[PDB]
């Protein structure tokens, strides 16, 4: 069928105050039947995060290939790739794949480490970039996502309460999607540090 | 007999003698030509000998049109001289279809020397022992001359010359650009402006001419065309009328 | 052969030159309205079979080519002319411009002498027929270089055949008939004849006409062959 | 589309309506169907918008590289180009192209290159949806050797009747004169066809 | 590629004729860390030196080399390891053990001594690495495309000179900082220049990540190896 | 003139010769001789057949191409099999595509053509062969000789190869008979076997020596060697 | 459908495969090994579309075995999954992917734990306490939810294993012939001879 | 039709030399001086317009190209070797970066994309090396400003201020006696046309000498406004008239 | 989405709506649908997102590498004639709808690509599912020769038909005016007509409100 809903999936991300915060729930199925628990979705090159949902084989596969693309980048600039420029890696890989995509929704978080301004973008699996100062979405619960966000969310919030609105978000979406859910992991990033927390959700 | 003479790489004072030897071939038909431009015009004029009473002298040409706006005039063996006409006119159609406008002059010259920088590095190939002048009025540069030689080379001139005997016809003409201190010939038609040309080469080179003497390749906004003996003679008998 | 000399010759094209002068002698004459082709065929021993070692070839229907030096060569040209004439005529309908074929031989024969991996052609060829406006008549050199001809002459009595064309350009500026130029060109071949009066040789005579063949290339055969030979046989005493 | 080409006394004349169609909507009510590719060869346009556009250009590009070796291309060379293209493209291409020039030699011509690849000379041709609708007009009131301002009035009076049943045709009725002379683009405006 | 009379390739045995005009890198291999140091090219007061780095090349984040030879071969091979490097990872989820990484050089060197009649790369290599199945390591490799294991080596100039001198000094049981001044002690000989100062020289070490249980690559400043000079007493 | 001038066939000599083409025709000169000739009902092909000691066999000399074509060689033997197999599928491709058996002077234009690219290609020798072919086509019995330059002659009569020029002499004097000799096939070969004769400081022809080829009217080319050539000899 | 259940008690990783091959109306065989020994550390089951099962299979074992000799070096569990992902991954867009799902048990003697992976023929992999591919894990995931412990023994891991070879057996419509049993750990791959009436 | 060299026209000599490398550096020395400065805020390259005729027009004929709006070039040797040169150096910072960061390499990294080009001229079939050394100044983001020489071997260094060419030896010494790490732009394009002088023979001004800087970002030279981020090329040719003002106080 | 063309007296301007759609849901409230060929040459896209930013970056790419070559400003024919060629050859499969317009030293030029590499020329031109909206804006008060701010006022009005009739377009009008003497100027937000009112609550929640399994740092660099 849909091979951006074989396996289920969600990842969000918002901006606040000084800071970035990027989540996804941990469930990998396939089909009806729940087959992990513990599936991440979010992946950091340095100070640079990238959320993937979609097919797990896809998401599997970028993850190696940016890493990959990264650590040689890093060898010849002799620096991190920053936010802004990863998303355009990501956009032309993506691109590159026209008419064979992967089949994931990618979203980048991350803090410009020269301006420290905060920075997130979303893409479709042919590397479209959704340019957003908000919060970005993606997954088999990508409407659910949609509405809980624009519910919750307001600008400048402080690392300690994006936390709250990003899991609730979360949470509620998840709660609504039966691809999605079986636990959660929300990261906080802040220029200085990441805190990374792992959610308590319905096991259903 | 050293490869560096044999080939394009380098002799030891850095010198591609291949190179220079393909400079010495342009002479080999011993054919002066010089170019000038007029105020909306740019003109060409070439020698014309043809020795043996055998030939069709129609068919005896140097000067080429590339394509409706640009004129090539050669200097060397007809052999090379066909092959950058024919190389000139397909990478000026496809100029054209590919980028929606008519290539200019220069531009159709700095690939003209760019195809010759390659013999100039590549061992496979040799280069051609021809220079090669374009001339047009550009549609944004006005009229226009390009000069490509075997080394890859290529820049825009005020006038120039070519061919055994061109240093005589290049003083003469910086002479006159001494006394007139302004970079093309004040002339409102490409009529005087060939009249010109004409009677600096005869100066400069001694020589009076009969219409079956000379070779002209004129080039005005948007065409390029060559004069027939009969445009030629009436231009030659303007001049005995005051020279 | 990619090879310019200190002084911007090219020797290797210079010795193909070399072999052409070694060959038979062949000629052509543009008439007022077509153009006629004659070539000396040395006989060897009278093993060979008369009329039936053609050296004369028809590219498309309305051309024709002769030539001097190692014959395989002029072989390899034709056989590239047709390809050439069979692909213009494919494109656009019409039968190829002499002059529009004439560049295409001009420019492969060019070819030969950019590489160091080929060796320049042992030929001069003598070519030519009618198109949409005329006659025409080429002659083109070992180098790529060719010219428009009122005359050509090429091989062993190259310079006497010169000499005979030379003085029918002076002596008829009006025009010279199709039917008359064939006489002519029997009369010369038997003229450049002369150098290599110890081995016997046979003539061979085609042309093409607007009047006389319609514009096609036709070969010289029967009895105006025969009466081109007697002219020639006449004016040789 | 409704498009025609026609020979008379002094060359030959194309014409053609202006409207394009994506189904019920009018993407274009003003195009020039008329399309020069040489200074006196011209062509009207059927069939998809991309492919004829497409083979237009390459036949343009093929008539300018003819011009600067062999000289002027006379039309039957350049249908025998436009034939090239779509005959041997005939399963990629939804072509229908009529092509009409004058020399000074061959006067007016006209060949018409259907879908198929064919080709075929013709003292006039009709082309595009709207033909359908004049083939007993044309062919009752054609004639050979007519002047200009017959000829204009022949295409004028058959284009206006293709306008009026056709939806796909429609707008202004454009008309380009081949000729010794001279190149002349005309254009006619539905206030004074429909009237016809 | 061809062979001569006496079974040597030509080719290859020019190659490393130029390279002994290269400046000496000098690898040691101490049983807590790597010393890579080497000697630029006779150089300019206008030489950037914050923005240079010739003979030392990061290869990926556990694996080193200094260079000897022409600088431009070496950047060619250098990328092709890197991405030898990625390939491994990316296959395996792990970091790609040294002496894998060496080899496939080492290949694509011997590749070009036998056939295809290109020339070969004029370059030596001392990888200097570090992985969980062997520690740390030193290797070095020439244009003939054979590779060896070392303690201590050098490549360039003087290893004639330079071998000697660390034969004498080397010891089994040294600290990375007994190898630092083993190093430079070495270079400072061997150099024919007259003082070895910090703007003739760039210098490495791959230690145990400060304080940690993670292993470091510390390409040093100028600076740094200003002060490292005065510690080891050659101001 | 005679120095850097051989290398290869991409050079010509200052005196516009092609040396390596030039030798090839040597490895004919050095090669055992072979008759062809003709009238107007028969052509006919003979052969004196070589050994390489005295327990080996003769080294087979006549080559079939089709049942109207066949050749003799004389040179290089393995560019022989090259060029009889080109021949051979140039015959074939006519037959099968246009129904048509192929001229003999076409085979010849053919031959020359693949000869010609192996006189100007650089790393590639010319052929070291040359080639009497005989036919019966539809105008008549024809000969050709084959010269590795490409250069193929129809001639009535001729010989190639080691002491040939004796052959070549007697057919040039003979010629006005065995032109004539029509409906006969066994008194145009007995004409050829006494041609070959003149080409003899060797030895008496034997019965492995002799080598003879046929094609006319109204028979296929076939050869004949060993008992079958007994009553000619 | 083809069971293939993987086990990761303490101490080790358990493998059990079913033995039955069925073409069309008929099972032509009951005794089937649907397992290859990728190293003597590291044992891979596999299950799928009828000729590309085997083929993989042996092909991977290839892989690994050259490795192997190259380096005089077991691969860890880890890098033999990572392998066997990307061959997958790369199969799934090819001309004509690769219809096998495995399971790859791994004792890992540089971290001396056993390891379990569970890789679809999409190349879909993750490390699970227990694991299984086609309809069987609508059944055992369940029970695993509940029986499963993760200091559990070797024989306390092939009791929970006896138990869902118990309920398939019960509830499954086909007749699979009873499993094959393979235990991975330090002391390398053994097989229980014995299970089918053990 | 096909290259029958297929080996290396570059070998190493017996004591270890690379023929044909030495000899396109031999090239670089007989060539037109040009040179680079560094300063604080800035670089700068130069060069003199030495001319084939008084006929020509030498404004046609750049020998200071812009790379990317960010990086220039400038050469000494063999003029249509840089030029192509220039047009591969350009497509390679599009095809190798632009097209997949989007936006330019830094300097660094471009220098080793055209060294790349000039290294396998080095090492290829049927080729010769290069016969020229180029100067490559430019800025980024993240490095600042910088200066590279690259030369017929592939190599590429780093320099606060460098000559190539003619008289590059006596011009390199006329530098490190006027160099320091204070130096603000307009000093740097002053001891540019300064050092100029020594190498020219002829007239010395805004006609017959080319020069251009790395400095700040033109707004006015970038085409369009709104786009806020988006400031305008360091890039910039002085004008003949530019020129000339800084040869009345010089 | 509604992009539209509109030339005037010494120039031509294109405008477009801000909204991006998966769907019925609206993805971005504030894109750009604007994009530069060059600095003079500006282009607007409908149809497949990706693939009209990737045509427009490409040809982008060449065009400056052309205009480098030739020593020339781009032309607006160089950027129609390569996206017709391109999106020819790829039959369809780049769903890229395009109003490309510039001015060039030749003056000032305004067409239409579609997907399958067909184009045309126009004094005002419409795409997007908003297309319909804004052309009858467009027959309703185009006329010949208008001043600068008409034709931005008419452009402006026309995609306004298009945010409030066509469910495919919504939020905010961008807008870029090429002059045939001056820079361009991109004009970011040109009306903001479609400001989101203030909600009826704050959302904000209470620390703690969210129950947490488990925590730990994470390490960024090395
Ligand atoms: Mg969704
Ligand atoms: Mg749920
Ligand atoms: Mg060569
Ligand atoms: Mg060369
Ligand atoms: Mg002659
Ligand atoms: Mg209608
Ligand atoms: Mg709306």
């Amino acid at each position: 069928s849909d091979p951006s809903s074989i396996n289920g999936g969600i990842v969000v991300a918002m901006t606040g105050k000084d800071c970035v915060a990027i989540a996804c729930d941990l469930r990998l199925g396939s089909q009806s039947l729940g087959v992990s628990n513990k599936f991440e979705k979010i992946f950091h090159y340095g100070h640079v995060f990238l959320g993937i949902t979609g097919l797990a084989t896809d998401v599997t596969t970028l993850n190696e290939m940016f890493r990959y693309k990264t650590n040689l980048y890093k060898l010849k600039e002799e620096r991190a790739i920053e936010p802004e420029t990863f998303t355009q890696l990501v956009s032309s890989s993506l691109y590159e794949r026209r008419f064979g995509p992967y089949f994931v929704g990618p979203v980048v978080a991350g803090i410009n480490s020269k301006s420290g301004k905060p920075f997130i973008a979303g893409f479709d699996l042919i590397g479209c970039i959704d340019e957003a100062k908000d919060f970005i979405v993606s997954g088999t619960a990508s409407d659910q996502l949609f509405g809980m966000c624009e519910s919750l969310y307001e600008p400048n919030l402080e690392p300690e309460d994006l936390f709250e609105t990003i899991s609730q978000a979360l949470l509620n979406a998840a709660d609504r999607d039966a691809l999605s859910g079986w636990g959660a992991v929300v990261y906080i990033i802040k220029k200085d540090e990441v805190v990374k927390r792992y959610l308590k959700m319905r096991q259903d | 007999a050293g490869y560096d003479r044999h080939i394009t790489i380098f002799s030891p004072e850095g010198r591609l003698y291949q190179v220079e030897y393909a400079f010495k071939a342009t002479n080999q038909t011993n054919i002066n030509s010089l170019a000038v431009r007029g105020k909306d015009c740019t003109v060409v004029i070439s020698q014309k000998k043809v020795p043996d009473k055998l030939l069709d002298p129609t068919t005896v040409s140097y000067i080429f049109c590339i394509s409706r706006t640009i004129g090539m005039v050669v200097n060397g063996p007809i052999p090379d001289a066909r092959n950058a006409a024919l190389r000139a006119k397909a990478e000026a159609a496809e100029f054209r279809y590919k980028y929606g406008y008519d290539m200019p002059c220069d531009v159709l010259a700095k690939r003209m020397a760019n195809l010759s920088q390659i013999y100039t590095q590549r061992a496979y190939m040799r280069p051609l022992g021809v220079i090669l002048t374009f001339v047009s009025v550009d549609e944004e540069l006005g009229p226009s001359i390009y000069k490509t030689d075997p080394a890859g080379y290529y820049v825009g001139y005020k006038a120039t010359a070519t061919g055994p005997k061109q240093q005589e016809i290049t003083t003469n003409l910086e002479n006159h650009f001494k006394k007139s201190k302004i970079d093309h010939i004040n002339e409102e038609s490409w009529e005087k402006v060939v009249e010109f040309a004409i009677t600096h080469m005869i100066d400069a080179l001694g020589t009076e001419f009969s219409k079956n003497d000379l070779e002209v390749g004129v080039a005005t906004k948007d065409k390029f065309f060559t004069l027939s003996a009969e445009n030629i003679e009436e231009r030659l008998v303007a001049i005995a009328e005051q020279d | 052969n990619s090879v310019f000399s200190p002084d911007g010759r090219n020797f290797q094209v210079e010795y193909a030159v070399k072999a052409v002068e070694n060959g038979t002698t062949s000629i052509g004459i543009k008439c007022n309205d077509g153009v006629v082709f004659a070539v000396e065929k040395l006989i060897t021993s009278k093993l060979l079979v008369p009329q039936k070692n053609v050296k004369i070839q028809v590219v498309d229907r309305h051309i024709g080519c002769v030539y001097s030096g190692l014959i395989p060569d002029g072989r390899h040209l034709v056989n590239r002319g047709r390809e050439e004439a069979a692909s213009f005529k494919k494109l656009y309908k019409t039968p190829i411009p002499i002059p529009a074929f004439a560049d295409r031989l001009g420019q492969y024969v060019q070819a030969h002498t950019l590489y160091n991996s080929v060796r320049p052609f042992g030929v001069s060829t003598i070519f030519g027929g009618v198109d949409k406006n005329g006659a025409h008549l080429y002659m083109l050199e070992p180098s790529g270089s060719y010219w428009g001809y009122k005359g050509a002459a090429t091989g062993k009595g190259r310079q006497s055949a010169k000499a005979e064309l030379e003085k029918l350009v002076d002596h008829h500026p009006e025009g010279l008939s199709a039917r008359e130029a064939v006489k002519q060109a029997a009369k010369i071949i038997y003229l450049a004849h002369e150098d290599n009066k110890e081995k016997d040789f046979e003539l061979e005579i085609s042309w093409c006409s607007l009047s006389e063949t319609n514009g096609l290339h036709k070969f010289v055969k029967g009895d105006l062959l025969q009466e081109a030979i007697d002219f020639a046989q006449k004016e040789i005493n | 589309t409704s498009i025609m080409a026609v020979t008379f006394k002094d060359g030959v004349i194309l014409g053609a309506d202006s409207r394009t169609t994506t189904g019920a909507y009018i993407a274009n009510r003003v195009t020039d169907k008329l399309t020069r590719v040489h200074d006196k060869i011209w062509c009207c346009r059927s069939g998809s918008a991309a492919d004829t556009q497409a083979i237009a250009d390459i036949v343009q590009y093929h008539l300018e590289l003819y011009t600067s070796q062999y000289g002027t291309p006379s039309t039957e060379t350049a249908a025998s180009v436009f034939k090239e293209l779509c005959y041997e493209n005939k399963d990629n291409l939804t072509a229908g192209i009529i092509v009409a020039g004058y020399d000074d030699k061959n006067k007016g011509e006209v060949y018409t290159i259907p879908l198929g690849g064919s080709v075929h000379k013709l003292p006039y041709a009709i082309a595009g949806s709207g033909s359908t609708f004049i083939y007993g007009y044309c062919d009752k009131n054609f004639r050979e050797n007519m002047s200009k301002e017959e000829t204009v009035d022949f295409i004028k009076h058959s284009l206006s009747q293709a306008i009026k049943w056709d939806g796909s045709s429609g707008g202004v009725i454009r008309m380009v004169v081949l000729t010794a002379a001279g190149v002349e683009r005309l254009i006619f405006y539905p206030d004074e066809y429909e009237q016809l | 590629t061809i062979f001569s009379p006496e079974g040597r390739l030509y080719q290859v045995e020019y190659a490393l004729e130029s390279i002994s005009h290269a400046g000496t890198a000098i690898g040691i291999m101490a049983s807590d860390g790597i010393v890579l140091a080497a000697e630029r090219k006779v150089t300019s007061t206008l030489l950037e030196q914050d923005t240079s780095t010739e003979k030392l090349y990061k290869l990926n984040d556990k694996i080193a080399v200094a260079v000897a030879g022409l600088t431009a071969d070496a950047e060619i091979l250098i990328n092709t390891a890197r991405i030898h490097a990625q390939n491994y990872l990316k296959t395996y989820n792990e970091d790609i053990p040294v002496e894998i990484l060496v080899r496939r050089l080492s290949d694509i060197k011997q590749g070009y001594t036998q056939h295809g009649g290109l020339r070969p790369f004029g370059v030596s290599f001392i990888y200097a690495g570090y992985d969980d199945r062997y520690g740390y390591q030193l290797y070095t490799s020439n244009p003939s495309g054979n590779y060896t294991g070392w303690k201590a080596i050098s490549v360039g100039a003087n290893t004639s000179a330079a071998q000697t001198l660390l034969q004498m000094d080397y010891k089994d049981d040294m600290k990375v900082d007994d190898a630092i001044e083993l190093a430079l002690k070495t270079l400072s000989k061997t150099t024919d220049s007259s003082a070895l100062t910090y703007d003739r020289l760039e210098f490495a070490t791959i230690r145990k990540g400060a304080n940690d249980g993670e292993v470091y690559q510390k390409i040093f400043k100028p600076q740094e190896i200003k002060d490292i000079l005065v510690k080891t007493g050659i101001t | 003139f005679r120095n850097n001038y051989d290398g290869d066939t991409v050079t010509f000599s200052p005196t516009g010769r092609l040396f390596q083409v030039e030798y090839a025709l040597e490895a004919i000169k050095q090669g055992s001789v072979t008759v062809g000739l003709r009238s107007n009902t028969h052509a006919v092909l003979v052969a004196l057949k070589r050994n390489a000691d005295e327990l080996s066999s003769y080294q087979k000399k006549i080559i079939k191409c089709d049942e109207h074509m066949g050749l003799s060689l004389a040179g290089l033997a393995p560019d022989a099999r090259v060029l009889s197999n080109y021949l051979r599928q140039q015959c074939n491709y006519s037959s099968l595509v246009f129904n048509r058996k192929l001229a003999v002077e076409r085979a010849g234009h053919l031959l020359c053509d693949k000869a010609q690219k192996n006189t100007q290609s650089y790393g590639g020798r010319p052929y070291g062969v040359g080639l009497l072919i005989i036919g019966y086509d539809k105008s008549g019995a024809h000969l050709l000789e084959f010269q590795p330059s490409g250069n193929v002659t129809e001639l009535y009569g001729t010989a190639i190869g080691a002491r040939s020029q004796g052959a070549k002499t007697y057919l040039e004097r003979t010629l006005d008979t065995f032109i004539k000799i029509d409906g006969n096939p066994d008194e145009l070969i007995k004409a050829g076997v006494e041609a070959i004769s003149q080409s003899l400081r060797d030895e008496s022809l034997t019965v492995d020596n002799l080598s003879i080829a046929i094609v006319g009217k109204d028979t296929p080319f076939t050869i004949y060697d060993g008992e079958a050539v007994a009553k000619y000899i | 459908m083809d069971i293939i259940l993987g086990i990761r008690v303490q101490d080790s990783v358990i493998l059990a495969s079913s033995k039955a091959v069925t073409r069309g109306i008929s099972v032509l065989k009951d005794s089937d090994d649907k397992t290859r020994q990728l190293s003597p550390h590291t044992l891979m089951s596999f299950a799928g579309e009828a000729g590309d099962t085997v083929q993989f299979a042996e092909y991977i074992q290839a892989n690994i075995q050259l490795y192997s000799i190259r380096e005089d070096y077991e691969l860890s569990p880890q890098a033999v999954s990572s392998f066997v992902r990307q061959e997958l991954a790369k199969s799934i867009r090819s001309r004509r992917p690769y219809q096998v799902n495995v399971l790859i048990g791994g004792y890992d003697k540089k971290k001396n734990k056993p390891e379990l992976y569970q890789i679809d023929y999409l190349g879909t992999k993750v490390e699970l306490p227990y694991g299984a591919h086609g309809y069987s894990g609508f059944y055992t995931f369940s029970l695993l939810d509940h029986h499963y412990r993760p200091d559990m023994t070797t024989e306390e891991g092939l009791d929970l294993l006896k138990l869902c070879v118990q309920e398939l057996e019960k509830r499954m419509p086909m007749d699979f012939k009873g499993v094959i049993v393979k235990i991975v750990d330090k002391d390398g791959i053994r097989q229980v001879d014995d299970f089918q009436a053990q | 039709m096909t290259d029958r060299y297929s080996f290396s026209l570059t070998t190493f000599s017996p004591s270890g030399k690379l023929g044909q490398i030495d000899y396109a550096l031999t090239a670089v020395k007989q060539g037109v001086t040009s040179l680079g400065i560094k300063a604080t805020n800035g670089v700068v390259i130069a060069t003199e317009k030495k001319s084939s005729s008084p006929l020509a027009m030498s404004e046609t004929l750049s020998k200071v190209s812009l790379l990317t709006p960010d990086i220039g070039a400038v050469y000494s040797g063999m003029g249509p070797d840089y030029r192509v040169l220039v047009d591969k150096s350009r497509k390679v910072a599009h095809t190798s970066y632009k097209r997949i960061y989007g936006e330019y390499p830094p300097t660094k990294l471009l220098v080793s994309e055209v060294a790349k080009i000039m290294q396998e001229a080095t090492q290829s079939g049927g080729v010769r090396p290069f016969g020229v050394s180029l100067l490559i100044a430019g800025h980024d983001e993240f490095n600042g400003f910088s200066l590279y020489q690259v030369d017929p071997s592939g190599s590429y260094f780093p320099w606060k201020a460098t000559a190539i060419g003619k008289g590059s030896v006596a011009a390199k010494t006329f530098l490190e006696k006027r160099w320091n790490d204070e130096l603000e732009l307009e000093d740097a394009i002053h001891i540019a046309l300064l050092t100029l002088k020594e190498s020219v023979e002829g007239e010395f001004n805004g006609d017959t000498i080319e020069l251009a800087i790395i400095g700040d970002e033109n707004p006015d030279l970038l085409g369009y406004t709104g786009i806020p981020t988006d400031k305008g090329p360091r890039f910039r040719k002085l004008t003949s008239q530019e020129i000339n003002d800084r040869l009345e106080a010089l | 989405t509604t992009i539209v063309g509109v030339k005037f007296n010494n120039g031509v301007v294109i405008a477009a709506d801000t909204r991006s759609t998966q769907g019925p849901i609206v993805a971005d409230k504030n894109c750009a649908k604007l994009h530069r060929i060059s600095p003079k040459i500006w282009c607007a896209g409908a149809g497949t997102a990706a693939d009209t930013e990737a045509v427009t970056q490409l040809i982008g790419s060449n065009i400056e590498l052309h205009s480098l070559y030739t020593s020339r400003e781009p032309r607006v024919v160089s950027a129609l004639q390569m996206l017709k060629q391109h999106l020819f050859k790829y039959q369809g499969h780049i769903g890229a709808y395009l109003i490309v317009a510039g001015v060039d030293p030749t003056g000032s030029h305004l067409f239409s690509i579609h997907a399958h590499g067909s184009t045309d020329v126009g004094y005002y031109l419409s795409l997007g599912s908003g297309s319909l909206a804004a052309m009858a804006v467009l027959e309703s008060h185009w006329k010949q020769d208008l001043t600068k701010e008409e034709a931005i006022k008419l452009a402006s009005d026309a995609i306004q038909a298009g945010i409030w009739n066509d469910l495919g377009s919504g939020s905010n009008v961008d807008v870029c005016v090429m002059e045939i003497g001056k820079d361009a100027e991109y004009l970011r937000n040109y009306l903001t007509p479609n400001v989101r009112e203030e909600k009826q609550k704050s959302y904000k929640f209470p620390r703690g409100t969210t129950a947490v399994l488990k925590e730990s740092i994470v390490n960024i660099c090395d």
